[PDB]
């Protein structure tokens, strides 16, 4: 073995020239798309708001044409997902993760089209669904896509390509290059083997999408929370204990969405047309609590600011807290394209607020600010759901920019990823893989 | 709200002497902080987290404790420790202070400085007449001034004052004002104030007669 | 870094008065700021505390409106607003900067002070007298001046010598009470080469009636 | 392998508890080993510094003492290497490197007391090293003593516990727990295949580690630049092109370093008394340059915060440049114990902040602060040098918070680590383990 | 809101030298660039200089030695600019401005009101108020059209109103025109017959340089 | 530096159509940016980045260009539209404007209230005489205004003065002044003001007899 060691190690980092250009025109590539997409869910979400305007007398017909609006574009999202792309339904993460296996197709002929127009509708209509879902997803494809039109050859470059795409897509629904790259490497490659994945590849196109979000994107920021105070050392075990309970939940909250995806799959068999009609309801309630009750709908971004400024009371967070976790299992169980990424960052943050207006009132000798937990909550359902720990400390790091609570945020983290472990938790992406797996030999 | 107590309201020492102060809790407190307020100052943090030093407190100072006694230490105490020490916790909210423990210096003999001053004329203008007698940088703080006008002796309208303990020098100083009209002050014609201090078994008498 | 509290001084009591402590030298949001208060010779006594966005402010056990914390980060300044003010209240009033080690706060920074007189009396401005030897400079290698503030209501005054060049060997002494009037006095010693020769006056300064004297020693003649 | 891998999706993230525990009381034993460590270091520089006073009026017994104090430490810290642990010289990553490979040996008996007092010994003498090497190895070691002390058996509990160490290791030198996991996982883990490295048993050992250097040292922070300026889009290219600079210097820097192992080892050959004396003569100079000319010796941290306020004229900075190579090389090619990481990003930020000085006078509707190119070229070096990007971009971003400029720092690293492949450069602690392993076969 | 309030302009000798000052509020005045930019009476805009927040780099336009001086005082949150050895081509409108961008490109983000300074040798000099009403053979009929001159005065500027603002409608007050190192303008009202001589029509003249405040009463003739 | 020379000085146009301004610069520019000035108030952010709009900018204005050639356009104009629009850039240092594009209504051609004023009781006490002559709410601009004393010409001590357009009817108006010493003013009889247009051939006289 030392004879092979000292070879490899004096080759060490030489990415073929080849696969570095292919990954600069992917994230350029995936860059467009992704800006594209948002600009388009924000299009729709104009005319829906533009139309409540126009029949804003009327509040019978006013509910109606809320939920008519919103069943149709999400109808049009679920049909041209089960009739030309099954698998661009839910998240996809688990599709991507499943093709760096060499286990399930890149069908990019399908999915680019589907996944894209498909989102439009169901994100466009106010479900409770996420961005990254659709551009890591539209991003991996888009990496296949290259590789195949310029026919490059290899392991590497099948891997490389679709795996800088990926990150490439998730860095532009968050502008977090930080955090693309960090997700490839803990929680999309393959776990239990090594990978020939170029690091330095996935780089150069996360910043090359990150650029093009930038230019259609600047001066503003997806979530601007402030600077919030510091947290003192005798304060800490108070993160520990907020992460144990989200360590709890996890699993418990795993068990929901799995277990709704079964349920709802009852209502329908499996039939385009029973499917689509529930799709129609499902994106039909979220465009009426849109509108009688925001923060129960949408992808929660906007009332992130709200709740760490403490400005919901106990009462109302409760209420947000259910609510958003019945319309979260609702839409994404469902099978609509988009993600539960983003959904479960207001899920950690609503949760942590309450659980900071609650050691306001404990300990007042700390002298608390219920908007540190909400910031050390943010990230905690990905930590005990999706158990990518690193992943959501440096993504909500990068969205926040309240650096000092990087190790209250670390605390709550791993108390939650501990604590589901020990409740007996898995990965919700590899436990959906897994289940898609399961099917595809039975 | 707990109740910190603090050993010795007054303490005396001499420069190089251990000095050490307590401060007590009703209940149990954690990681207290000290503040030395010297005369005429607002309070500066001087030792928090029960053992930590404040930049620029010299080393000669320490802290230690737990639960329900604190104590605050000077190893070798200096003239310029002469001040009032407070403890304060917020482990319990409300946060509380001590009583304060004033920490006097024991120093070498000195005797007073006697200076008399005639009322200004500014001031017999204006109706009144104070003699002002100056007993300046003295130790111990013990002294007895007592005045006479012409021969006879004057106890009613005098008025003392003594200043705190000095912080470099460690001295007392002293100020008695003897108030009186424009009229009886100039129907008499000779003043003076007699001092009786330790350092001396006759008393310093100075005084100026009003030709 | 410095903390100038003011507003002090003299209210009937019952009566109401909002002190102002002005902060300056550090970024002053982003800081929690506290009110501490020292009775005449007696000892501390926390009154409040307020944070950045004033979102959290928190009071010793009074009553409604006793006190009323307030702060305008745009001025830097903090404020304190006392109502129903009896005699207990009478001290000296501390704006105070807060800060923590190991998380169990602290009172960081604290202000010079600024004073509070609970009385029905009238803020009377000092009368400043000077000292100077009589008849008689027996000059020794020093000599002793004083000036003489007597008359003014309420505490305090403050008594400076040169605008605080000669700051060595002045001794001032307390205030004493008599016919709700205060007296002190103060003692400069300078070395006789200095005097008449080079000019040494005496400067007073009453916040409560804005009233500032300068006064200089006249040799007796 | 489809139905394998079913088995293992649904097994994943199943680290025993009895690696999880162990490594928390790793962590918390690398922290105040780190600590310990810190604080000798800098009451050595004060006793050094305190002396210069007792004879500062004879100058030439002034220089004089500053040489000797600071011989005598160096001296004591390669006599002690050595004579009773060589694999305890230069930086140390390089052997915990091959310990995660299964072909160096962790004789933490030996290393833990020799490499301690050795550090103190060149760093306190104010030799250009860092602690992030000491501390690294002295964790990787102290990860091993745990093992062997509760006769933990695997694979996992092997290399788990190790690479916490090693990771708590480099947190406790910079305060930057983020850039102590990433440091294992991007660059000091087995390049080319699987292994049993548990993360989350490593994030338990980085937060008691991080937590007992906070017990120490809050209320003060390694490196206090401010907030620096934001960078328009337009002002991207600039970035680009310092790091273009940085891929050329990197690999020639790095053969330097090398190519000096050599020279040196000519001088003394390798016998303890030849090379004990050649360390105290660089400990010496170190010594007499930290009074002469502080910024010319040092870690370095001293120097950054001032570079990036442009407080140094342009003719300093490419002085000091030059000075800092020399010293840089001089000290860790001697075979010191301590790194070369933490004196590349003293390198950096000089590097950069003369480059942002040109580029401000170039274009000025540009609107630039010579700082930010400061801050992007600060882990610049570490990108061109060890080619671990992701490390230095988040490490220097723990220390500055000025995350800002996340996207001028990520592309100045990929400027620099790009334009050193392309001009045949070499990981340097991956081409330091490769040389280690090649003596000790032809050897045969 | 967001206003910069720019002050210290008025009239001064050739060869002089005056500091404007401007007063930034509604925004953290620090991490922002300032500039000055001037316009000259009837002409474009020229830019004078600008200043980064640390007052580290001070930018001017190519004119001359120590001429322009800008400084801030961000504790104060205030910008200043001096101009020594004032000529008359010194004298224009000055507008104080923030820095910002979008790609990169930096714009002039937000504008002051502007502050005016006027550079002659000539002195201030108050109004003189004559009342324009129509004469004895007046065309008696529907709207009648009412003045008052302002004749004489130095520098600008004064202000005209009618009724203390009532008469807003129908009020043309016209630019002043120089003439001798003294400035005069007319002001005209259209008002209906109902209205004059029937009620009273005023003309309000306030020119503060030399501190007059006048009211002229338009009453008809012969 | 970069001269910025803007194409249309002043340009009018009615209500709902469309205009096109230019800018041209002596070397290439990137990225200009557009100011829209109404006078009397500041300065305002119109137009950023070639192409941008500002918060609050109507969609109706369009910005384009490149290289030396940039442009701003008002698809349908209107009425709060007209205002003073400068091209500025900052693609070089140091940074140049525009010398600015006067945009006017456009309206139908209205005939001048012509009104004649005599000499205050007032003013002639003081020795001086202005006649004052208005030419009130007219369109277009271009106008002359004439002089007669005693039915004779007169050329010398005129001063006349324009406003900018109107807020409202968007009009014009001018005034003509005859400044005159008393002693002149009493020598003649009759003051006409002739004002020749466009509005008519025949020029629209006003006058007054001193009688
Ligand atoms: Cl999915
Ligand atoms: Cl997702
Ligand atoms: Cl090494
Ligand atoms: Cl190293």
């Amino acid at each position: 073995r030392r004879r092979q060691l000292i070879r490899q190690l004096l080759e060490r980092d030489k990415t073929p020239l080849a696969i570095l250009f292919m990954a600069a025109v992917v994230g350029t590539l995936v860059g467009l798309a992704a800006v594209a997409f948002d600009k388009g869910v924000a299009w729709l979400q104009n005319q829906r708001m533009g139309a409540l305007v126009h029949t804003a007398d009327n509040y019978p017909l006013l509910l109606t044409v809320a939920f008519l609006a919103s069943a149709v574009l999400a109808m049009f999202g679920y049909f041209l997902v089960r009739k030309y792309a099954p698998e661009a339904g839910g998240s996809g993460i688990p599709e991507i993760e499943g093709a760096l296996e060499d286990q399930r197709p890149v069908r990019w002929w399908r999915v680019l089209p589907v996944k894209f127009f498909g989102g439009l509708g169901t994100l466009g209509g106010g479900m409770v669904l996420g961005r990254e879902g659709p551009t890591v997803q539209i991003g991996g494809n888009i990496g296949r896509m290259v590789l195949d039109i310029f026919r490059l050859k290899g392991d590497e470059a099948r891997h490389t390509l679709l795996a800088t795409g990926a990150a490439a897509g998730l860095a532009a629904a968050f502008n977090a290059p930080a955090a693309g790259i960090l997700f490839i490497i803990e929680e999309m490659r393959p776990q239990f083997r090594y990978t020939l994945i170029s690091i330095k590849a996935v780089f150069i196109g996360v910043i090359m999408s990150t650029i093009m979000y930038r230019i259609f994107n600047h001066e503003v920021a997806l979530i601007d929370v402030g600077k919030l105070s510091d947290a003192p050392l005798n304060t800490l075990w108070l993160y520990l204990i907020l992460g144990i309970i989200f360590g709890i939940f996890g699993p418990i909250f795993n068990k929901w969405v799995l277990g709704m995806q079964d349920l709802l799959h009852r209502v329908h068999g499996g039939n385009i047309t029973k499917w689509v009609l529930m799709g129609g309801a499902i994106g039909g309630l979220c465009g009426l609590l849109g509108f009688v009750a925001p923060a129960t709908s949408g992808g929660g971004f906007n009332l992130i600011p709200i709740a760490t400024a403490g400005n919901f009371s106990m009462g109302m967070l409760v209420f947000i807290f259910v609510a958003r976790v019945i319309t979260t299992l609702l839409c994404f169980s469902s099978g609509a394209p988009g993600g539960i990424f983003a959904p479960m960052l207001a899920l950690g943050t609503v949760l942590g607020t309450a659980f900071g207006m609650v050691a306001v009132e404990l300990f007042p000798q700390y002298h608390l600010e219920a908007g540190t937990f909400a910031i050390a909550g943010m990230g905690a359902l990905l930590a005990a759901s999706i158990r990518a720990p690193l992943t959501g400390i440096i993504l909500v790091l990068e969205m926040t920019d309240n650096y000092q609570l990087i190790l209250p945020m670390i605390i709550t983290g791993l108390g939650a990823t501990l604590l589901a472990q020990f409740t007996g938790g898995k990965p919700l992406y590899s436990a959906i893989l897994a289940r898609t797996l399961a099917k595809q030999e039975a | 709200d707990i109740v910190l107590t603090q050993s010795p309201a007054i303490m005396s020492a001499a420069p190089g002497d251990k000095v050490t102060m307590t401060c007590s809790a009703s209940s149990s407190v954690s990681y207290i902080h000290w503040y030395q307020q010297k005369s005429g100052t607002s309070p500066k943090r001087w030792i928090y987290d029960t053992s930590k030093l404040t930049s620029g407190v010299p080393v000669r100072f320490s802290g230690s404790g737990s639960g329900t006694s604190y104590s605050l230490t000077i190893n070798t105490m200096e003239a310029e420790d002469a001040a009032t020490y407070y403890c304060q916790q917020w482990s319990s909210h409300p946060q509380t202070f001590g009583g304060g423990t004033k920490l006097e210096i024991l120093r070498a003999d000195a005797a007073p400085t006697v200076s008399i001053f005639p009322p200004s004329s500014e001031q017999l203008t204006s109706g009144g007449a104070s003699v002002v007698c100056f007993l300046n940088n003295f130790y111990p703080k013990d002294i007895n001034v007592k005045w006479k006008i012409d021969g006879s002796e004057r106890q009613n309208g005098v008025l003392n004052s003594w200043t705190d303990q000095d912080s470099k020098d460690s001295t007392y100083s002293m100020s008695s004002t003897l108030t009186l009209t424009k009229d009886e002050y100039e129907r008499h014609n000779s003043y003076t104030c007699e001092a009786t201090h330790k350092t001396s078994t006759s008393p310093i008498v100075k005084s100026f007669n009003r030709a | 870094v410095r903390l100038l509290e003011s507003g002090g001084g003299l209210v009937q009591p019952g009566g109401s008065l909002k002190l102002s402590c002005a902060a300056s030298g550090f970024d002053y949001s982003r800081y929690w700021m506290s009110w501490v208060r020292q009775a005449p010779g007696k000892g501390l006594k926390w009154i409040g505390e307020i944070n950045p966005v004033s979102s959290t402010i928190n009071y010793t056990p009074s009553l409604k409106d006793k006190f009323i914390i307030s702060r305008d980060n745009a001025k830097d300044t903090l404020y304190l607003q006392i109502s129903k003010v009896r005699s207990e209240d009478t001290a000296l009033y501390y704006c105070a900067r807060l800060y923590y080690g190991y998380g169990y706060w602290y009172f960081d920074v604290w202000g010079a002070g600024t004073t509070v007189t609970v009385s029905s009396a009238k803020t009377t401005p000092p009368s400043v007298y000077p000292l100077a030897p009589g008849s008689a400079a027996a000059a020794a290698s020093m000599v002793t001046l004083g000036c003489l503030v007597k008359g003014y209501f309420p505490e305090p005054v403050t008594v400076t010598w040169n605008s605080g060049s000669l700051a060595a060997g002045v001794h001032t002494f307390p205030a004493v009470l008599q016919a709700a009037l205060y007296t002190l006095s103060s003692s400069v010693t300078v070395p006789s080469s200095s005097w008449p020769s080079e000019t040494v006056t005496c400067n007073v300064a009453h916040p409560a009636s804005s009233t500032k004297v300068d006064k200089k020693i006249v040799p007796r003649a």
